[PDB]
This record gives C-alpha cells, structure tokens and sequence, in this order.
DNA sequence: ACTTGTCGGTGGTCTGCTCTAACGTCACGGCCAACCGATCGGA
DNA sequence: TCCGATCGGTACCGGACATGTAAAGAGCAGACCACCGACAAGT
C-alpha cells in the first residue's frame, strides 16, 4: 500500500534538516512532510517494516537488513547493465564512469524523488548534485529507445543462469553434509540441471520454433522476425491498441507492411534490411552524415 | 474431522457470514485455526457465582 | 406487506399483480411495487430456470 | 536429543516421501534400487565424459543388462490428460 | 501458395469416439468429425428446425445405443429410431454430484428417476 | 480456560462452526431481521435486507444449514477421471486423482495423529491442511495459492 | 513502548499462509540447552 | 500296482516393518505488469 | 461520500501433441512358488 515517500526517506537514514535542505525548492514535499505524523529512524524503518511483511516480529537489525536486500544488494536486486546504463543516462549520472555495479543506489532513488516533483511542478531542466544536466520529460514505453530486443544468445544465457543458480543450491546443499579433507569439485557437482534448462528451452519455449521450409525466403524471414510474445513478453489477449501500432521510430528498424492479419497483428514483425543491433539489445540504423 | 464447502464460505458475498452474522475475516480465521471463538456461555452460573 | 415476496427484490409484473389479486380478495394489505429497468446481462441472469 | 531425533526424523521423512510420491506406487525396496541406479549413472556421465551405456550401468551395479531396463521402464510418471497442447488455452491432451 | 485441396478435403460417416464424453473426436488427421457449435444451434431454433436439431445433438454425437441403432436402420431400411438421453448430460450430473450437489430428476408424479439404464 | 473453566465452551475450525449452526434459530433470526426492516433505517436495512434474502432462502426449503459442513466427501466414478495406457506404455491422469490422494493421504494422517495423542498444535496443523486440500479438491485457486 | 504495540500487533496479525503461520506456532516455544532434556 | 490326497520340507523372490546415538533447531524461487464495469467491506 | 480489492467478462472454423531428479543401508519375517519325501487309502 501507499506510503508517503518521507518516510522512506527518513528510514535511508536523513533527518527532517536534510529533507528540509533537499527538498527545499518545491512545496508538495513540504507538505507531505509536515503530515509525516512519524518523528525520526527508528519510527520510520519499523513503519516500513510492519507495512511491508505483516505478521514478522520486528527487531532493530532485521529491518535494515531487509532494506539493503531488496533494493542495495546483488543477491536479490539485479538492474542489469541495460538498466544500469538506462538510469544513468536519464537521470545524468555516473557520466564517464564504466558500468560495472548493477544495484540500485539511494543517489538513484533520492534522484528519481527530484526528477519526479520538478517534472510534476512544470520544469524542463535539472541537474543533480554532483551529475549532468538531463531535460525533464516523461517516457514512452513503445518507443524503440524503450523497447530493447533479447536475441537467442541473451535468452540461452539466462536459461545458462538459471540451471547454474539451482547448481549452485545443490553444491550448497552437499557442502555441509559431507566430510571435509574428502571434498573434491568432482563430489559436489551435480551437472544435471544445467544441460536440463538447456533441454527445456530448446523443446518448450515459444521463442524456440520449428523452422519455416516451404521456400528459402519463409525460413530467411524466420530467422529475421523479431516477436512480442513469451516468457516475459506479452500475451496476445492482454494487449490493447497501444502496442499494436506502426510508431514513428520504427523507420529503418521493424517494417511497418510485414506483420501477421490474424490476431498477432503487430505483435510480430520483422527486422530492416540495413538494421543493425547494439550490445545492449537496442536497434541501430545507418545514416550519411550531411555537412553545410 | 469436519470441513466446510468452499462454495458457502469463500464466495460474494459469503453466505455462512451472512447467516451466522460473523464477518468473513472472522470466519477465515476460525475455520483456518487461527482464532477461537465461544460456541456456549452459561450466563445463569455466571450471574450467580 | 402480506404478501411472501421478499422487500427490495425485483419480481415479474405479472406474478406480483397475480399475487396482490389474490391477496386483497381473501387476505389482507397487498404489496406495493415500482417499475425497474435491467440490463440485458441481469435480466438474462435473473431467469426462472 | 538432537541425534537420535535426526536419524528418525530423517528416516519417516525419506519413507513417507517414497510411500507418497507417485500416482503409481512404488515399493520401497525397488525405489532405492532406482536411487542407487540414478546415482551411478551420475558418477558414470562424471567419468567417462559421455551418456554412460547400459553396458556400463550393468558392470557398475552388479546386475544384469536387462533388469536396469526394467528398472528406468518403472520411472516413467503418467502425464496429465488436462495439459493444454496448443498456444491458447482451447486444445487439452 | 501451400493451400491445396487435397489438404483440406474431409469427410466422415462412422469413426473414433471420446472417452469421456462419448462424443467424436476432431480433425482430419483423426477422422473426427464438424463442430455444431451454439451459432449453429442458435440457426437452427430461429428457423424452428426442431428435429433437425434434436438428432444432429442426440444421435450423432452422444446417444450411445441410438448410433447403432440408426446405422442398423439405415442399413436395413427402416425408419430412423426416436433419440435418446446424450451421455453429457448424464456427465453432467455426475459432476454436479461429486460437488456435494443433490441434483435429481423428477417425474411427474414427484418422484425420483434413476440415470442407472443398462 | 484455567480460571473460569466451568463458565462457557470455546471451539476452534469447522466444529466451531458446525456447533454455532446446531444452536442457530433460524425462525427468531427471521422475525428479528424483518422486525429491524419494518423499524430501523440507514445502512442497517441494506444488511438487514440481504441477512434477511438469505435466511429465509434457508427457511422456506425445508433443507437445513447442516448442509454447509461436510462430514462425507463424494467421490467421481473412475470412467469420468480415466487411467489410461497411451501408446508407448505412457499413462495418463485426469488431475482429480491427484487432489483425491492428497485429501486421503492427509486425513489418513490425521487419523494416525488422533490415535497416537499427538499435541494440539501438530493435530491442529493437521485439521488445516486437511481443509485446504478438501477446498484445493472442491474449487483450486479460490483461496490462497493454487495447486 | 511503540515497540512492544508493534511485537503485539505482529503477533495477532492473520498471516493467511500456512506455512508462515505453522513457523510462528513452532517458534513460540523455547529450546532445552543440555539438562532440561534428561528430567523431561 | 498304480494313482491320489494330506502331510511335511528346502530353497528363492517380492513385499512390508523396524532400527541406526558427536552435534545439528523458526521454507522459498518468483511475478505482478490488460481493462472494463459491478459490488461488498472500510473510513 | 469516498475507498481500494476481489471477481466477472472479452466471436467462429481450420490445426497442434508428451518435463529433465534422488544424500542410503541393513536385519528379520510372512507369502507364494518350484522342486521334492511319506503313506495309507482308494483304483
């Protein structure tokens, strides 16, 4: 349920003076501050403790704890190096630096905070502390620099993870049960799930199909064809007419003629003849650069 | 050990809540062994004693 | 009123005027009704079968 | 406590879990057979480096070349006849 | 283009059977037979095709006895035999059973009419 | 229960239930509801009116409310959840053999736990998961997580 | 104080899972270091 | 004389029940992500 | 009166199919079967 942001603010580890001196420029936060009705921390975090596991009895280290592994931990908050590079590059930080941590940080959040009440006050500019000027504006889920494309290596890699994350809960599993001075890699290695995931993908996935034979143009056109549907995809019944659309950044990347008539209708399509495809799953198109 | 239909006790508007006049947070707690709740009181004991 | 209908539940024309025929010859106070639109869905649904 | 509690508790939870496990039953005796066949067929795929043969599951637990046949025969697990079968939710098996 | 006649060509008499509601099965490659649909049905009532309906639900998909019974009389000749109960409903009934439902037939005098036949 | 034990009785589960019903009056329940319909206003004639719509639903049949709690659990012919042999040797099941074995499994269970005097909080433990499956058996995915 | 109410609350929360709540049942019991075990 | 039924035994396989003593003590793997209208239980 | 939350619904035909793991091991006993003895009574 709902919480006023002040309150997670405040369980981060800020007081009222640091709110006050952040958030000094606008007025809702004020106003959401003043009617906090929760004074200090240690309020606040069992606050967010009770709200977000109800039944648990609270103690001062638990709730802490929690906080760092749902948001600031790698084991169980991943946002991947596409989405590391995309917060970055929206809310202007971290200019310059490589991407090599994939968590979210408390600068991403307080940041996200300020992004979002100067967009709802009516600015077009900010500069976070310390980051680089971004405009202020909001998003379009179609648009292509939105929509992002796993390829077959992207997809065989996550099954990879996952037949590799439950060999790793066996090996953890026979590591405390066996004697020591006798383990070697070989007794602990189960390397049946791994090549399992691998089956299961490649004979029941949906993006995993018979190839199309009646010509070479069907099966060329197959291995070119680019689809909306599957395991974390859409579904063809909870899909409005929003995404079924020929948006304008598609020129040059997805051709607005070739697509199902039926009830996949824009839902699959194909890939340009001259689109390419950026590391990090975005579609690119050439362009001649032009000079006076 | 007896168990009720999930028909008459799950459904909108519950009809066991309806008829025993208990609210359906009430009756999920009881049925699910999570709450007791009195069957009997002996009042005239009670105002006696 | 005298009538077996239930208050506040929406009964054919016919049948109610039947029934309040029947009551006022022979009986007592009749019932009192007001006409109701229903929807396609809720009328469908509130069939006699 | 804690030991002699582990080997009992360790004990019902591995017979229940092979009593009530499968929509066919299964004696006890011949599912610690499947176990033992399962787990040498791990360490033959471990050594050799390829899909060990019957051959060599034969060799390895002192059997016949017949009876592990028997044995991966009674493993099969019946199939749901409610699966759906195409990408809609209309076709079952 | 891949769309060619002898593919799509079928036709069925007599074939294959489910199991639990004995009705026939679907597809040219199972011999199976045309859905009747509830549009069908919907047809059928609007023209006031009474028969027409009954034995198309009756006594070519359901009615067990009714199947062979109409084939004989084809066979020989005679005329074609009044329907019977469809296996569905009595499926039906069965499964409102099992739900602790106490769903029973009625007769015109007031009592209670068994679905046990055979 | 230790200092007023001899005062009053307190139950737990679907018996708690099952006793609240035997003890139900549904006649002055009925009069009660009508006489707050005839008299009071507000938000207490809506449930009034609709406490009112299901207890004389209850009263006029002349089925009775004992209906709602199960002691017998009905059991689908086998020909309607077949078994059968694919060809190939592969069997298949109708996923209601399933639901029927936990159910049996689970109160076989607890029958072993009541002959044994297990403590009330394994028996309890027991009586709950009997009920989700009787429920997962009846309508899977009405309450909590589907099976 | 607030963290009592709070302990008080949780405690007595519905907690519909049955999982969850047959792990508060269980841990509401204490445990038997070396000698309890030999008197009971 | 041959057969035959009751008695008794050896050896083998499939199936089920019981027991094993350092110390060990409060579950996860994971979305959900449409979108409309109706309605009961809260605030 | 406003308020989140659960629950109901979303055209038709044609076709298309079957899952991926297990910490084991022993000692003791009843049952059914495949091979056999006697043994007097019946053929």
């Amino acid at each position: 349920r709902r919480q006023p942001v002040t309150v997670l603010l405040k369980a981060l580890g800020w007081t009222n003076e640091q709110i006050v001196e952040r958030f000094g420029f606008s007025e809702i936060m004020m106003g959401t501050l003043e009617k906090d009705t929760t004074s200090g921390t240690d309020e606040a975090l069992l606050d967010i403790y009770r709200k977000l596991r109800p039944g648990e009895p609270p103690t001062k280290e638990s709730a802490q704890t929690l906080l760092e592994n749902l948001f600031f931990k790698e084991k169980r908050y991943d946002l991947a190096r596409v989405g590391r590079y995309k917060v970055n590059k929206k809310l202007g930080l971290n200019a310059g630096k490589p991407i090599t941590s994939s968590t979210l940080t408390e600068e991403d959040v307080v940041a996200t905070i300020e992004y979002l009440v100067r967009l709802h006050e009516g600015q077009t500019s900010m500069t976070v502390p310390g980051g680089v000027e971004v405009p202020v504006e909001v998003d379009d889920i179609d648009h292509f620099g939105n929509r992002r494309l796993r390829t077959v290596g992207e997809l065989i890699q996550n099954q990879i993870r996952v037949g590799l994350s439950r060999m790793e809960r066996v090996v953890r599993e026979r590591m405390t049960t066996q004697d020591v001075e006798a383990i070697t890699p070989q007794t602990l290695i189960n390397i049946r799930p791994v090549v399992a995931a691998i089956k299961e993908f490649f004979g029941t996935s949906q993006l995993s199909q018979f190839m199309d034979q009646n010509n070479p143009l069907s099966g060329l056109t197959h291995k070119r064809r680019l689809s909306a549907l599957g395991p974390g995809g859409l579904s063809r019944e909870r899909a409005g007419l929003e995404v079924r659309d020929v948006h304008p950044s598609h020129y040059g990347r997805m051709c607005p003629i070739e697509t199902p008539e039926g009830p996949n209708i824009g839902l699959i399509g194909s890939l340009s003849v001259y689109a390419r495809v950026n590391p990090f799953g975005f579609i690119e198109t050439p362009y001649r650069k032009v000079e006076n | 050990a007896p168990v009720t239909h999930i028909w008459y006790f799950k459904g909108v508007p519950s009809r066991l809540g309806y008829l025993l006049d208990l609210a359906p947070k009430d009756l999920e707690k009881i049925i699910y062994f999570a709450a007791y709740v009195i069957t009997s009181v002996d009042d005239e004991m009670r105002h006696n004693e | 009123g005298s009538t077996e209908f239930l208050p506040g539940s929406l009964t054919e024309r016919a049948e109610f005027e039947a029934e309040n025929r029947r009551v006022v010859a022979e009986g007592g106070e009749p019932a009192a009704g007001r006409p109701v639109l229903m929807g396609i869905t809720k009328a469908s649904l509130a069939t006699d079968s | 406590f804690s030991t002699y509690a582990t080997w009992w508790i360790r004990q019902a939870i591995t017979r229940a879990m092979a009593d009530q496990a499968r929509t066919i039953r299964i004696p006890v005796h011949m599912v610690e057979v499947i176990n033992k066949l399962g787990r040498i067929q791990r360490e033959l795929l471990q050594d050799l480096g390829r899909e060990p043969t019957p051959e060599e599951l034969a060799k390895e637990m002192d059997i016949t070349p017949e009876k592990v046949l028997e044995i991966q025969q009674y493993a099969r697990e019946p199939i749901s006849l409610d699966q759906t079968i195409g990408d809609e939710g209309d076709s079952q098996l | 283009l891949h769309h060619l006649v002898d593919d799509k060509i079928h036709a069925r008499s007599t074939g294959p059977y489910s199991m639990i509601t004995q009705q026939p099965l679907g597809g040219k490659a199972q011999f199976g037979g045309q859905r009747f649909g509830e549009m069908e049905c919907w047809a059928m009532q609007a023209y006031g095709a009474a028969y027409t309906l009954q034995e198309l639900l009756t006594i070519k998909s359901d009615d067990t006895v009714g199947r062979v019974k109409v084939y004989e009389a084809i066979v020989k000749g005679e005329n074609i035999p009044e329907p019977g109960i469809p296996e569905s409903f009595k499926v039906l009934l069965k499964e409102l059973q099992s739900l602790c439902l106490n769903v029973e037939v009625l007769s015109s005098d007031g009592a209670a009419i068994e679905m046990r036949d055979g | 229960q230790d200092r007023y034990g001899e005062y009053f009785t307190g139950a737990m589960g679907a018996e708690s239930i099952k006793k609240l019903i035997e003890n139900f009056d549904i006649d002055a329940e009925a009069e009660s509801l009508r006489e707050v319909i005839r008299s009071g206003k507000g938000q207490k004639k809506l449930r009034a009116l609709k406490r009112l719509k299901v207890v004389a639903a209850f009263q006029q049949s002349g089925n009775s409310p004992m209906g709602m709690v199960l002691d017998a659990v009905p059991v689908i012919p086998p020909e309607l959840r077949p078994m059968v042999q694919l060809d190939g040797g592969r069997f298949a099941t109708s996923d209601l053999n399933d639901l029927y074995r936990r159910v049996i499994n689970r109160n076989n269970r607890l029958k072993r736990l009541i002959d044994l005097g297990a403590p009330e909080i394994i028996v309890n433990n027991e009586k709950r998961m009997l009920q989700e499956s009787v429920d997962a058996l009846f309508d899977n995915g009405r309450r909590g997580r589907p099976v | 104080e607030a963290l009592r109410q709070a302990r008080k609350d949780a405690e007595l929360t519905a907690s519909a899972d049955s999982v969850r709540a047959y792990l508060k049942q269980i841990g509401k019991v204490a445990l038997l270091n070396a000698e309890e075990e030999v008197e009971l």
